[PDB]
């Protein structure tokens, strides 16, 4: 087309708007390919994600529409946004390809983890994560799968979350490197099948902060049995009132584990790992409130934002910024034929 | 306070 041009990217071809130049592959998976590009209209770099075979089957089609709907629910500087969405095909009948354009960031938290950070940068990165997470929650989106590889950063110390609401396979994070498995970051209520609420994301933030501090994965379980053990060995055997909430067989498994005292937080995060004396105490205290097995006793997002270690950055405009829409979960249980999903997606793309 | 405006990424 006059507006589009084609560029070969390994074994696929990107047909994109002419404003997007110098495309180069930065990530790839069975579910999509991501290129870095220069956006000549904005004079900014951009990430372009081409969905792979979105109409292969009903599942992929529903997933494609859902990704698009999730992106319109949010509008916050600590959450990746959809700068643009397009298709090079000119009618519904020819319609096949969907391209998503998002901000190109510089690294994910895997890179930050190995760095030694002052309290200002540590707390500020955490504060941005929390602002991002609060916004998702206000939009009816609970992430559940937060981890260093789906949190991205820039050299100006800004931070954005990606892959909210996406299956851990259709996400941008899965397509790119470095990558870490989600198992290490999942809350006890998730791995023990108890159901979860908003502060499921606080546990993950705690695991990530813990890893930024220790420069090593907090709970590197080889599987979900190992995962649970690693948690209890370090944090201690949870209270009886927590265990009573468990389903019958898993409750007995958990109750029959040897009883562990668990290490104190000064033991888990010694001064050795921190730079100033009030700030290390404050960080350790925040950690001891996020890394709490029982969600009923775990700190919420609002209280985390109010915590002394984080609160220094508080700006009500960043915290109380409301989402454009609230995600309708009736979408999760909606059925359409592929052709019907395709028309729905097409309308959203041409919107 | 001033927010950090840089991050020493590799």
């Amino acid at each position: 087309d006059n507006q589009f041009y084609s560029v070969e990217v390994g074994d696929s071809t990107f047909t994109v708007l002419k404003r997007y130049q110098n495309l180069k592959p930065i990530g790839s998976g069975a579910q999509g390919i991501v290129c870095a590009a220069y956006d000549a209209v904005l004079d900014r770099n951009v990430a372009i994600k081409k969905l792979s075979r979105p109409f292969q089957n009903q599942t992929h089609a529903k997933r494609a529409y859902r990704e698009l709907v999730l992106m319109k629910c949010v509008n916050h500087k600590n959450i990746i946004s959809l700068l643009n969405v397009f298709t090079p095909q000119k009618t519904l009948e020819e319609f096949q390809d969907v391209y998503l354009v998002m901000e190109l960031m510089d690294a994910n938290l895997c890179q930050v983890i190995q760095m030694e950070l002052d309290h200002e940068r540590m707390s500020y990165l955490l504060y941005q994560m929390l602002c991002g997470i609060k916004h998702l929650h206000s939009a009816g989106i609970i992430h559940r799968d937060l981890k260093p590889s789906n949190i991205v950063v820039k050299s100006d110390c800004t931070l954005k979350i990606l892959d909210f609401g996406l299956a851990r396979t259709a996400g941008t994070s899965f397509m790119m490197t470095p990558y870490v498995v989600t198992r290490y970051y999942r809350a006890p209520e998730v791995i023990l099948g108890m159901g979860y609420k908003e502060n499921v994301d606080i546990w993950s933030v705690g695991c990530i902060m813990g890893e930024m501090v220790r420069h090593k994965i907090l709970f590197p379980g080889r599987d979900y049995i190992d995962q649970w053990n690693k948690v209890i060995e370090q944090l201690g055997t949870p209270c009886p009132e927590f265990m009573k909430k468990l389903q019958p067989t898993v409750r007995n498994y958990v109750e029959n584990r040897p009883k562990y005292a668990g290490l104190t937080f000064p033991k888990l995060f010694p001064d050795s790992l921190f730079p100033n004396k009030l700030k290390a105490s404050q960080a350790r205290d925040l950690l001891s409130k996020m890394l709490v097995i029982d969600p009923a006793k775990r700190i919420s997002v609002d209280d985390a934002l109010q915590h002394p270690y984080i609160n220094v950055w508080y700006d009500p405009a960043e915290v109380e910024a409301p989402p454009p829409q609230i995600y309708d979960k009736q979408l999760d249980e909606r059925e359409h034929t592929i052709e019907e999903w395709k028309e729905l997606i097409y309308k959203e793309v041409m919107n | 306070v001033v927010r950090p405006g840089s991050l020493d990424l590799p």
